[PDB]
RNA sequence: UUGACUCAACACGGGGAAACUCACCAGGUCCAGACAUAGUAAGGAUUGACAGAUUGAGAGCUCUUUCUUGAUUCUAUGGGUGGUGGUGCAUGGCCGUUCUUAGUUGGUGGAGUGAUUUGUCUGCUUAAUUGCGAUAACGAACGAGACCUUAACCUGCUAAAUAGCUGGAUCAGCCAUUUUGGCUGAUCAUUAGCUUCUUAGAGGGACUAUUGGCAUAAAGCCAAUGGAAGUUUGAGGCAAUAACAGGUCUGUGAUGCCCUUAGAUGUUCUGGGCCGCACGCGCGCUACACUGACGGAGCCAACGAGUUAUCCUUGGCCGGAAGGUCUGGGUAAUCUUGUUAAACUCCGUCGUGCUGGGGAUAGAGCAUUGCAAUUAUUGCUCUUCAACGAGGAAUUCCUAGUAAGCGCAAGUCAUCAGCUUGCGUUGAAUACGUCCCUGCCCUUUGUACACACCGCCC
């Protein structure tokens, strides 16, 4: 009736994995259909620019990369447990969002 | 309150620029960056544009 | 108000870069050690590290109120939504972003450039750094301009091993003469690195364990 | 050109002089012991060290070095 | 240009109450975000008091910033109303 | 408006330009000359506005003219002050070449009065000062190597109704069918469990193992089975050292110096423009035909992007797909999108003739983007529909999914790709050689050169 979907979008692999491990461990501490992590395709943004501030010089083009990683988690937790786990899952560099309905 | 002084615009140049730039040449609006190429080069690492390859 | 992730991350990066720049221009003599910028609802907190912590803390929190109000008014923040936590320093002599500022301020004080460069080089080596490099670019005495390097210890001029624990700070310092380019390169200690604990060149093996030859 | 480097040469020299009696000529086994003893950063360097080590083993078995 | 006295008094009392204004580097702005009088008047008042001193400017990404001290509030409060005004610059 | 002078200029200053970017020229406002003082004034220092007028005008800049707030200003000094005014021979940051390769800096010792030299190499080998070896050298460091990204080969190690597979409420189409059905599937959050195929956290795997041969039977080299992998597994990134009197003061509230500042080298509105030509030089494009063109039809990919007020687009309907119509999917591997592409192929014509190959070039209307498209944005319906009939001397790139050809995505954009950066498809011949032409490194040697042969000198 009340399914909680939370986002696990970030760029730091280590910290997003740590957040994902923490919530999965809590979801295994209290049985909530033990739904595990789900991995989404990486959204990588490729931009190519020049290096020379002026126009003089050889044709050199620098390509930069910007990739983000998304994960989704579905839980059957009650409101009190949901607010508790979100309180303990405060980490830097991790953006989370919960959709109710 | 000034007439014939600053013409309002909605499209083209004179509508978008950067906070400390706006030369309108060699500037990208990709992903809503709205910054010059030189400024992007200077602060690419801070934003997250790391030369992986 | 909700924005796509591709635009959100790049906008946060631009916002963080703007805050980092704003902190650098506003903070001059307080020994800027860096800024850990993180934004989140329920009283967002941002870490500000500056060497002169006593100068950072104000009388009845006046400086804290000034900086928070200025950021709040600039970025249309609501009341009691943004807060700043002040820290003095971590690895003061190994922190290039503040040691370089101490270098240029001592240079601005009028001390001899070479003697001052030796003094800071002594300061960083005793701080726990295994290698340092001070580069001066521009002109000092006459119209002729020379670039002088004072590398002492070690240096790395390569890829990942020279971008993980290698701290490079470059500043433009004004003077009576033309503008000078100061560059300080410092080794961050090997344990204090992003993810690598040991350099690939450095490698050790286990002890040659042995026992009795017969094993009766 | 498959010329090894001084780091591989020294690393191979130290492991053989430290674990000669229990070393095995088999490539899989000597790669195993190299992994368990060394703190090698990368698998490619570990494999090159193991390959040079086992070549030294065949060289010693053919004649003293 | 003109900078009406009532407008300048309102800006001065607002500055004495808070201390920091947005002060965007803009020309012919639609009034002011902080209910602070139409543009081309407050910026000229700010430059005039900056030249007089006690209120220094700082430029960051095209946004003028100001900060005031004990002499600044005291002089502003004397100009605005009688001595020993209520709102300090050292709240709490 | 300009700068940039073969490698370091000719699709570059990410340069596809109507106003804005525009720094150029003509018409014409605003002072944004802050600050204070010598100083009237306060029977107006002075700003704005209604009527008619000059001026594109609604310029009250102002003029005949009145009315208000009336104490902040100015007749002037100096000085902050803006400057896309100049200096890259003053420089900072960065970038491009030397250098897509292979050296550089010390110390302690030995030689020389000294400048200096060894260490930094007889030999062999590598892309490598990479390594073995002798070695008046020893011990070091930087660089290379090493390190990181990407690309496939594979693991049931916690996975997934934002994606596929099967069962199953859920029904349609006939040759067979009442045990006789195969198949496409329709809905799939109505429901369940799995990731072979989608994704990423960790990883495994190759190290020339393995024998068969050369090399002083070391360092090293060649061929072959297995395997995915042998070129350092491939392709890239960061890259010591010093050299350019190289570029950028028109990216930069980064700035020293010269000059200007009110009749402003300051801000701003309009028109003309950077695209204006009897030419010389470039980088790319079109055909010079049947291998093509036209016309129907079967259809086979990847990387990337998108609305908080205001972008990517679906569906029914009207149309001259050039537009507009209304409910509408999308804050996103849920919607565009499965970007059913192009190339190709089945069939008919053009029959070999600068013709239906090729669309330089001229004219008439049809729409969106943009105060609005003249000096036609852009495409569209057409007609006129030419040179060219594989291009001399010279010159440029290229060693395997390589050139070549084709298409697609993004950048700049209000609109406009013939440019640039990436992707994928079709897919060859030529070598595994050399210093002969053309250059780069090392050693010996000669020198009257040392801004170093674009030298010195008679
Ligand atoms: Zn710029």
């Amino acid at each position: 009736v009340h399914r909680i979907r939370i986002t696990l979008t970030s760029r730091n692999v280590r910290n997003l994995e740590k957040v994902c491990s923490d919530l999965v461990n809590r979801a295994k501490d209290k049985q909530l259909r033990v739904k595990g992590p789900v991995r989404l395709p990486t959204k990588i943004l490729k931009i190519t620019t020049r290096k020379t501030p002026n126009g003089e010089g050889s044709k050199t083009w620098e390509t930069y990369e910007m990739r983000i990683h998304k994960r989704l988690i579905d839980l059957h937790s009650p409101s009190e447990i949901v607010k508790q786990i979100t309180s303990i899952h405060i980490e830097p560099g991790v953006e989370v969002e919960v959709t109710i309905a | 309150e000034n007439v014939w002084f600053s013409h309002p615009r909605k499209y083209g140049k004179g509508s978008r620029q950067c906070a400390h730039t706006g030369r309108r040449l060699g500037l990208i609006r990709k992903y809503g960056l709205n910054i010059s190429r030189q400024s992007f080069r200077e602060y690419a690492n801070d934003i997250g544009f790391v030369k992986y390859r | 108000f909700t924005i796509s992730k591709k635009r959100k991350f790049v906008a946060d990066g631009v916002f963080y870069a703007e805050l980092n720049e704003f902190f650098t221009r506003e903070l001059s003599e307080e020994g800027y050690s860096g800024c850990e910028v993180r934004v989140t609802p329920s009283r967002s907190e941002i870490i500000i590290r500056a060497t002169h912590t006593q100068d950072v803390l104000g009388e009845k929190g006046r400086r804290i109120r000034e900086l928070t109000a200025l950021v709040q008014k600039r970025f249309k923040f609501a009341e009691n939504t943004v807060e700043l936590y002040a820290e003095k320093v971590q690895n003061r002599g190994l922190c290039a972003v503040a040691q370089c500022e101490s270098l240029r301020y001592k240079l601005l004080a009028g001390l001899a450039v070479r003697r001052a460069a030796y003094g800071v080089l002594r300061y960083v080596m005793e701080a726990g750094a295994k290698g340092c490099e001070v580069v001066i670019s521009g002109k000092l005495r006459a119209a002729r301009a020379k670039s002088m390097k004072f590398a002492d210890g070690f240096m790395i001029h390569s890829g990942q091993p020279a971008v993980d624990f290698i701290d490079s700070a470059t500043r433009h310092v004004l003077l009576r003469q033309g503008v000078l380019g100061v560059k300080v390169k410092i080794m961050l200690p090997e344990p204090k690195t992003r993810q690598k604990k040991s350099l690939p060149d450095i490698v050790v093996v286990l002890d040659p364990k042995e026992e009795e030859p017969i094993t009766k | 050109g498959r010329v090894r480097t001084k780091t591989t040469k020294r690393a191979s020299r130290v492991v053989i002089e430290k674990y000669y009696p229990r070393l095995t000529l088999d490539f899989q086994t000597n790669k195993r012991i190299v992994d368990e003893v060394a703190i090698i950063a990368s698998k490619r360097l570990r494999n090159k060290i193991a390959g040079y080590t086992t070549h030294l083993m065949k060289r010693i078995q053919r004649g003293p070095v | 240009m003109l900078i009406p006295k009532e407008n300048r008094k309102a800006i001065h009392q607002a500055l004495f109450q808070q201390g920091v204004l947005v002060a965007k580097k803009d020309f012919n702005l639609p009034k002011h975000p902080e209910v602070g009088v139409p543009n081309l008047q407050v910026i000229k008042a700010c430059q005039s008091l900056d030249s007089r001193g006690y209120l220094k400017t700082r430029y960051n990404w095209g946004w003028f910033y100001y900060t005031l001290t004990n002499e600044g509030v005291e002089y502003l409060r004397e100009y605005l109303h009688l001595p020993a005004e209520v709102v300090p610059a050292t709240h709490k």
